[PDB]
């Protein structure tokens, strides 16, 4: 089969910019009867199906924005927006359409440039209400902080603990731009009622130090 | 050729290319139209010529069911033919309305 | 205008099997090609495999392993999809497409989507629990309260602030998976003098198993 590789899946924009997208296939997606390359462009939004932009390597889709080009041949493509704008940031694809099975890049996504944000940190002890109930979460929330890219660490007891954390990010917040993340600890309420300190220790490039929370059992 | 599109009769309202026409790996063409009648079901007339005053047809017409089966107006539907080497046109509809596009092919 | 509208989200048990529709508008059906597309999160888009109305004639990408099976009705200008023995694996939105073989225009007209989940679990209410801060108080000027709705099936829940007046400052996360069952949590952001002087109370609906419950945010005590 035909792979396409799209790279990087991510890039940051600021609204003006000339953004370059890059689509590799494995082998040639040119049919010399035609002379034409074989490779199409697609945009997908949040919650919609993908759009056609782009087909043939180069030719725009009737309605698709003048600041849409299609370029490339063989196995090297690119699409170029000229200037983008606010409605362009989505994920674009691009496809093999030169023989079956078709076949689709992982996508480039689209986001928005803004200053960097440290991240406010709150954590918060399982309620009682779960504690009477049988389980213990603890929850970690991270909010408002910008570039995305954040780890998060959790310490039990002046320890580390790593199993049983799940992490859910927020989209880019269509306002302000920054992103939000909770990290959830998951215990039973045997061991936790066994250990005292629990920490959430927050990694992000604002930071020279982890940016920590954390509580004891003992204190109220 | 199929009954299908002769029972239909042929379309008589006008039609409009959608997008320029484009050549397959083969060399035949592929050609999209919107027809604006309402008289659907109708079987859209499609061939290659030479001779805009005799409209002979050249080369062949390959789609199965060259027909419109939509009532409503503004249907699309997918033409693909086999065009003579060098110098042809697309001709698309019957009568006064009828368009055409230039094609050429090469390996006379 | 070209409209290709597909059927409504279906929810699956394993093992079983599924069939997806797509009723096309504005085009000659037996003209042009149904492609299907899977698109489950963590992949990218993924082709099933295509029919020709007009003809019957199907194509199928090997890596379904014979389990997908694409049928039409040329009357009703509708394209099946059936996907038998599912697997949670096969949990994702899946997509039809107008295309015309032969030519390079390449997949011009999408259906909207039907998402498929294929899971074992049962309807089962979600548990709501306030996270009050850390006891003792933050002793700022800001404080950031939660809610946690754990285990529950199947999506969606609505979580609101106040009945929805509390809008401003709020960060509701997207649902994990976590032992076959959903949780999502959500925070708040407010002044010291709003609260715990003012009332504020997370309010989640679970529709599906007639769920509506009102958590207040209470201080803790020792
Ligand atoms: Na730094
Ligand atoms: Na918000």
């Amino acid at each position: 089969d035909i792979v396409m590789t799209q790279s990087p899946s991510s890039l940051s924009v600021s609204a003006g910019e000339k953004v370059t997208l890059s689509c590799k296939s494995s082998q040639s997606l040119l049919h010399s009867g035609n002379q034409k390359n074989y490779l199409a462009w697609y945009q997908q939004k949040p919650g919609q199906a993908p759009k056609l932009l782009i087909y043939g390597a180069s030719t725009r889709e009737s309605g698709v924005p003048d600041r849409f080009t299609g370029s490339g041949s063989g196995t090297d493509f690119t699409l170029t927006i000229s200037s983008v704008q606010a409605e362009d940031l989505a994920v674009y694809y691009c496809q093999n359409d030169h023989s079956y099975p078709l076949t689709f890049g992982a996508g480039t996504k689209l986001e928005l440039k803004r200053a960097d944000a440290a991240p406010t940190v709150s954590i918060f002890p399982p309620s009682s209400e779960q504690l009477t109930s049988g389980g213990a979460s603890v929850v970690c929330f991270l909010n408002n902080f910008y570039p995305k890219d954040i780890n998060v660490k959790w310490k039990i007891d002046g320890s580390e603990r790593q199993n049983g954390v799940l992490n859910s990010w927020t989209d880019q917040d269509s306002k302000d731009s920054t992103y939000s993340m909770s990290s959830t600890l998951t215990l039973t309420k045997d061991e936790y009622e066994r250990h005292n300190s629990y920490t959430c220790e927050a990694t992000h490039k604002t930071s020279t130090s982890p940016i920590v929370k954390s509580f004891n059992r003992n204190e109220c | 050729m199929r009954l299908k599109g002769v029972s239909y009769s042929l379309c008589t309202a006008a039609f409009t290319f959608t997008k320029i026409p484009a050549e397959t790996l083969h060399g035949t063409v592929t050609v999209e139209v919107q027809y604006a009648g309402t008289d659907g079901p109708c079987k859209v007339p499609a061939q290659m010529a030479v001779d805009m005053q005799t409209l002979t047809p050249v080369g062949r017409l390959i789609t199965a069911n060259p027909v419109i089966t939509e009532s409503t107006e503004n249907s699309k539907m997918m033409l693909e033919l086999d065009p003579p080497f060098g110098d042809s046109y697309i001709v698309i509809g019957v009568g006064e309305k009828k368009i055409t596009h230039h094609w050429h092919r090469s390996g006379s | 205008q070209v409209q290709l509208q597909e059927s409504g989200a279906e929810l699956m048990k394993p093992g079983a099997s599924v069939k997806l529709s797509c009723k096309t508008s504005g085009y000659t059906f037996i003209g042009y090609w149904i492609e299907w597309l899977k698109q489950r999160p963590g992949h990218g888009l993924e082709w099933v495999g295509e029919i020709f109305p007009g003809s019957g004639r199907t194509k199928y990408n090997e890596k379904f392993k014979g389990r997908a099976t694409f049928t039409a009705d040329t009357s009703s200008n509708m394209a099946y999809m059936q996907l038998s023995s599912l697997t949670t694996e096969d949990s994702a939105i899946y997509y039809c497409a107008r295309y015309y073989y032969g030519s390079y225009y390449a997949l011009d007209y999408w259906g909207q989507g039907t998402s498929v989940t294929v899971s074992s679990a049962k309807t089962t209410a979600p548990s709501v629990y306030p996270l009050a801060p850390v006891c003792g108080g933050t002793t700022g000027s800001s404080v950031t309260l939660g809610c946690l709705v754990k285990g529950y099936f199947p999506e969606p829940v609505t979580l609101t602030w106040n009945s929805g007046s509390l809008s401003s400052g709020v960060h509701t996360f997207p649902a994990l998976l976590q032992s076959g069952l959903y949780t999502l949590s959500s925070s708040v952001t407010v002044t010291s003098n709003t609260w715990p002087s003012q009332t504020i109370t997370c309010n989640v609906a679970h529709p599906a198993s007639s769920t509506k419950v009102d958590k207040k945010i209470e201080p803790r005590v020792p």
